[PDB]
């Protein structure tokens, strides 16, 4: 089937619907039926068959395999899916610990840091490289991006099955109020977030993947398992993208941000030669569990170097930035900013007095953050 | 009688070479559609000669094409080109590659692994190999010592994952075949072949066309 | 330097009593760093008015800053300040640092014909972000930060691009934050939102 698809309808990769399903062994190695009489039915293998024949079939060798490494009967392999130095996975790790991270939770900034690397405790010991890492914050199953920072729980009363559907552990949180109607700070907060969210996913190590609507901010109801409802909430809404077009227009940017940058899609985990870590401070990263920031800097050849730092404590900081001699840092995101100033690009005739605005705090080498937000400036020679 | 190429460029745009057989030359007509990228008009510089062959207004302007004609009775041949706007800027496949198209010989198929006769009567050849990133088809006609013919296989035109394909408009006047892996001469035995010839001790065997 | 010298005619302009300053020092007059030239008839004694050209920024912000003292009704007080008009704020509002290591000072004052003003000085090494007083229904709007650059450092509706300045902080103005860079101040006024 899969070389069907392949062959005859040019299909460039699968992703396997709990595949550890597909590493169960089956009966027939149950010794009764070999040696005729007394490994059983459902037993996870180290080696299966068929994830083997997949791996080293002549065509569907050479074509994307990504795995959901878990299912329903407590079956649970990111990191750890027969790969064969293959396969990759939707890291529901990376998931969790964003998640966790850019709401404001103790004990996640060396866990957020290692995501922001290609989780190489996962994927390094075993051969694979940063990209067999399928990085996601959202999917079809679960919130939104926009309900992640509007909803504390599931309201799944639609589904008919008295709520009991869907994760309950989503790892959410309101920004403040919850539901849709809210105070304006509530909402700038919310704003921020999902930029953040944005940002996080565009400049980790992998490969970002995201659900269609969340690049202009689609809302379930709070309904994070909508898999038997056909209308419109769960229909890309194409006049409701027009309204928040400033969300989908820092997206975009993000996007091609990350396609600029060569040392953000990189084919190998990245070194402390290129990747530096700081904190408040340059070269002082706070790794304890009271932490919540977590800066880096990164040598590029064609940006030069790109300083990336995540403020998700709850206070402002005005943080200093690495002293470059003969070289200044320009600004280039800041989530915290309003719209088109989120993302600054030459299509703005005033991006030079924006920047001149800053230049007072650039000039110091600092950047004043607001509390749960994210920046990336460049280096550029001054 | 054609082949289709439609090669994705490195500048966001799309290039399709069409190549047909004469009833004895071929014809390779490019086709640069959209616009923007191209701002300018282009031209073909195959292989960067002195020549290139400026595209024209094809089709409404939309369609920019060119065409080129190369002789009969041309053993299988590789055609590569790139395009140059009208700037002095180059433009090349998604791969940072010269487009390259084959002549005499069609894409193929990635299955049945071996050979097979297909209903035109075109010979499809099939060889799975991961180790090897090279590989090329020898066909020897009747006594032969070396190969009557060589067909280098483009690694992104004939292949689909790890099995190396190419289609052949006939092999008349050719009784045997073998396949050239990694860089080495050696010829080699087709494992799926169905009819093999005598061995001969270094060893060497041919799978038969018949 | 510069900052300072904004930060030393802010304190003098923003203080009760007579503010005095030497000829010169609008423009910032240097004496090559004779404390007493008291002895000489040379140009180190002498205005400069082709300096004071150069030097129109500073020129520039201390007459702002003197028409900003004549403008306000709670700077130019007939008696001491009452605790009822001036309230003392600290890196966030309402809890003022006196403690030995303190070297952050900023305080709110009603103001009969302006609304409210915020000014703040931070005489530390340190940035700081700074919250504002909490005022529902209205929002700081900022006047003056030396740590700008010129003609930034004192806002007036001469700028043709006041709005657009004011704009590119209203996100931090918005969570009533200001962020202040090391040995600088600011001063603000409360408008309706
Ligand atoms: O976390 C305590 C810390 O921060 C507080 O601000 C916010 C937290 O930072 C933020 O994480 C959030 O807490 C929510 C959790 O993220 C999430 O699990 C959720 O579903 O429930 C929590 C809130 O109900 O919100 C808090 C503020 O409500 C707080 O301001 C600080 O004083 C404190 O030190
Ligand atoms: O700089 C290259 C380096 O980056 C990454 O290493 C960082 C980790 O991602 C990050 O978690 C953190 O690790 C520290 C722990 O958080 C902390 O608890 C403590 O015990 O020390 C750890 C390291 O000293 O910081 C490191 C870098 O210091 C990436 O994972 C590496 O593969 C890469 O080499
Ligand atoms: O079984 C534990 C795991 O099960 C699931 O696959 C969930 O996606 C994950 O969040 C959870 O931790
Ligand atoms: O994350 C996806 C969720 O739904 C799935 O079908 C899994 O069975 C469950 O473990 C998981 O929590
Ligand atoms: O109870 C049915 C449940 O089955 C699954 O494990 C899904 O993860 C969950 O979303 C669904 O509601």
């Amino acid at each position: 089937c899969l070389r069907y698809w392949v062959t005859e309808m040019h299909v460039d990769g699968f992703r396997f619907d709990l595949a550890s399903i597909m590493t169960r062994g089956c009966s027939l190695w149950d010794p009764v039926n070999v040696y005729g009489s007394p490994t059983t039915t459902g037993t996870p293998l180290a080696t299966p068959p068929l994830i083997d024949m997949i791996s080293n079939d002549p065509i569907l060798g050479d074509v994307k395999l990504i795995a959901e490494a878990w299912d329903a009967g407590g079956l649970y392999q990111v990191g750890q899916f027969p790969h064969w130095k293959i396969w990759s996975e939707w890291n529901g790790k990376y998931r969790d610990i964003v998640r966790q991270f850019i709401k404001g939770t103790d004990g996640f900034a060396g866990g957020f840091a290692e995501c922001l690397c290609g989780s190489p405790h996962l994927y390094q010991a075993g051969g694979r490289k940063p990209w067999h890492s399928i990085n996601f914050v959202c999917a079809h199953d679960g919130f939104t991006l926009a309900d992640l920072v509007t909803y504390n729980k599931k309201y799944n009363s639609s589904n008919g099955e008295d709520n009991r559907d869907g994760e309950n552990h989503n790892l959410s949180w309101n920004c403040g109020e919850e539901g849709e109607f809210a105070g304006l700070s509530v909402k700038r907060l919310r704003k921020r977030q999902m930029r953040n969210f944005f940002v996080s996913l565009m400049v980790s190590q992998g490969v970002p993947m995201f659900y269609m609507g969340d690049e202009y901010g689609h809302t379930k109801g709070g309904n994070n398992n909508t898999y038997c409802h056909d209308h419109y909430v769960n229909y890309f809404r194409w006049d409701k993208k027009e309204e928040s077009s400033d969300l989908q227009r820092f997206c975009s940017l993000m996007t091609k941000f990350r396609k600029q940058c060569e040392s953000l899609g990189l084919a190998d985990f990245p070194t402390a030669q290129r990747l530096h870590w700081h904190g408040h401070q340059p070269g002082k990263p706070d790794w304890s569990e009271t932490s919540r920031f977590v800066a880096f800097s990164t040598k590029d050849e064609t940006k030069g170097e790109i300083y990336v730092a995540f403020n998700a404590s709850h206070l402002p900081a005005v943080v200093g930035l690495p002293e470059r001699p003969g070289y200044r840092w320009e600004p280039l995101v800041d989530t915290g900013k309003p719209a088109p100033y989120d993302f600054l690009t030459d299509d703005l005739p005033d991006r030079a007095h924006a920047v001149h605005l800053f230049s007072h705090f650039l000039n110091s080498n600092l950047y004043p953050m607001l509390s749960y937000s994210s920046i990336i400036l460049e280096l550029q020679p001054d | 009688a054609r082949s289709c190429y439609r090669f994705r460029t490195d500048d966001d745009g799309v290039v399709d070479v069409a190549v047909s057989g004469e009833d004895g030359g071929y014809a390779v007509s490019v086709e640069v559609p959209g616009t923007r990228g191209r701002e300018g008009g282009l031209v073909l510089r195959a292989s960067g000669s002195g020549e290139g062959v400026p595209l024209a207004p094809a089709a409404g302007g939309a369609s920019l094409a060119a065409e080129l004609s190369f002789d009969p009775t041309r053993a299988p041949f590789y055609l590569s080109f790139l395009l140059t706007d009208a700037s002095g800027a180059e433009i090349r496949t998604h791969r940072k590659t010269s487009f390259r198209v084959p002549v005499g010989v069609g894409p193929g198929s990635p299955a049945p692994l071996g050979m097979s006769i297909s209903g035109d009567g075109a010979v499809n050849f099939a060889v799975y190999s991961k180790n090897a990133n090279a590989v090329s088809l020898y066909l020897y006609a009747a006594a032969g010592d070396e190969p009557a013919l060589e067909i280098d296989l483009d690694p992104y035109i004939h292949r689909t994952g790890n099995v190396w394909h190419v289609s052949l408009a006939s092999v008349d006047g050719y009784v045997s075949y073998a396949f050239c892996c990694g860089g080495i001469r050696r010829p080699l035995l087709d494992p799926y072949a169905k009819v093999i010839g005598d061995f001969v001790s270094s060893m060497r065997c041919f799978a038969s066309l018949a």
